[PDB]
């Protein structure tokens, strides 16, 4: 499967300036854009080489649409203060995820909207894309103003026509890289602590999509609770990094085994020092 | 590919 | 609010005196605002990157702040990070093995 996501970030900053809003866009783990209206010239901006190409009309569009979502973050800012009755001197954050995900038919099987206001939701598009649900009074009034202006109608259309059409332009276009998943690297490092144990680290290094399960066995037993795992990070091209960890007595390395399972691997890893 | 300008909240 | 997770790491297998990327990774966090400082011998790095801002299913923040650098043998690297949610600024150190 896969899936198109977007990420809407307006913060206020009182005292330094108007609230600045970010956008960025990803299908699966991959980024492909991000707005900045912090930016010298802000612009929609590809992040991805497979957006590279589209041409400057479809770059302009794009960037419009996230100069005049800005402006209206803004006011949006300032309705909820009011609704609230907060005071402008206090900073707020509005964020906005939406999105479509495709099953391995290539079909739409969900599409999403979801609001939050200083972390809390606030406002959802229901499962029907039909129906707003609102978690308190401030954002009934939303719903409101959303309902008379029929937008649930306009959500529908994006997210089964749109959101599915350009995700599978997307994914087409960027084959090579966004449906060839890249197995994790991997090797087992030995640390000795004292004369009578030793950590032995298992790494996943260059691996995508992040997804990914690692863990270690004790004569092919769990070790859940004595296993030290950090948690799935960037390595900033791209790629994912992940360990896990333990701590053997020295002699009993051969007990140990390492679990790796990722979409890139023919068949899960069992790995030993 | 983005949606359209939103309503204000 | 939920304070922030921080990761310090190389985005290549460390190689003194071969060109590489000093990553500090913070997720988890919330409100935004956040103050992300990479040093090298307890000195702010100038020319550090970061990604853009973008959060997980549960609204919490995450940003990847990154440099060039060449690692050496005595060269120590360490992120700095303050967030509203700590009563001081925490401090982790690279450690190339981790």
């Amino acid at each position: 499967s896969h899936s198109m996501r977007y990420f809407y970030t307006a913060v206020s900053r009182p005292g330094r300036g108007e609230p600045r809003f970010i956008a960025v866009g990803y299908v699966d783990d991959t980024q492909f854009v991000r707005f900045d209206s912090d930016a010298a010239s802000p612009r929609g901006e590809p992040r991805a080489p497979w957006v590279e190409q589209e041409g400057p009309e479809y770059w302009d569009r794009e960037t419009q649409k996230y100069k005049r979502q800005a402006q209206a973050d803004r006011v949006s800012l300032r309705n909820l203060r009011g609704y609230y009755n907060q005071s402008e001197a206090g900073s707020h954050t509005l964020q906005r995820m939406y999105g479509c995900d495709l099953g391995p038919d290539g079909r739409l099987l969900r599409g999403y909207d979801q609001s939050a206001y200083d972390g809390k939701d606030y406002i959802a598009l229901n499962e029907d894309l039909r129906s707003w649900t609102a978690a308190d009074t401030a954002a009934q009034i939303t719903q409101r103003k959303w309902e008379a202006a029929r937008e649930a109608e306009q959500w529908r259309a994006y997210l089964e026509g749109t959101c599915v059409e350009w995700l599978r332009r997307y994914l087409e276009n960027g084959k090579e890289t966004l449906q060839r998943a890249e197995h994790p690297k991997t090797h087992v490092t030995h640390h000795p602590v004292s004369d009578h144990e030793a950590t032995l680290r298992c790494w996943a290094l260059g691996f995508y999509p992040a997804e990914i399960t690692l863990t270690w066995q004790r004569d092919g037993e769990d070790q859940t609770q004595d296993t030290e795992l950090v948690e799935t990070r960037p390595a900033g091209d791209g790629t994912f990094q992940k360990w896990a960890a333990v701590v053997v007595p020295s002699g009993e390395e051969q007990r140990y085994t390492c679990h790796v399972q990722h979409e890139g691997l023919p068949e899960p890893l069992t790995l030993r020092w | 590919m983005a949606r359209e300008l939103h309503p204000e909240y | 609010q939920r304070t922030p997770k921080i990761q310090v790491y190389s985005r290549h297998p460390a190689e003194n005196g071969k060109s590489n990327f000093l990553n500090c990774y913070v997720s988890g966090f919330h409100p935004s605002d956040i103050e992300v400082d990479l040093l090298k011998n307890g000195e702010r790095i100038e020319k550090v990157e970061h990604s853009d801002l973008s959060f997980s299913g549960d609204w919490s923040f995450y940003l990847l702040y990154y440099t060039e650098f060449t690692p050496t043998e005595k060269d120590e690297y360490a992120c700095r990070v303050n967030h509203v949610t700590l009563s001081q600024p925490k401090i982790v150190k690279w450690d190339r093995d981790m």
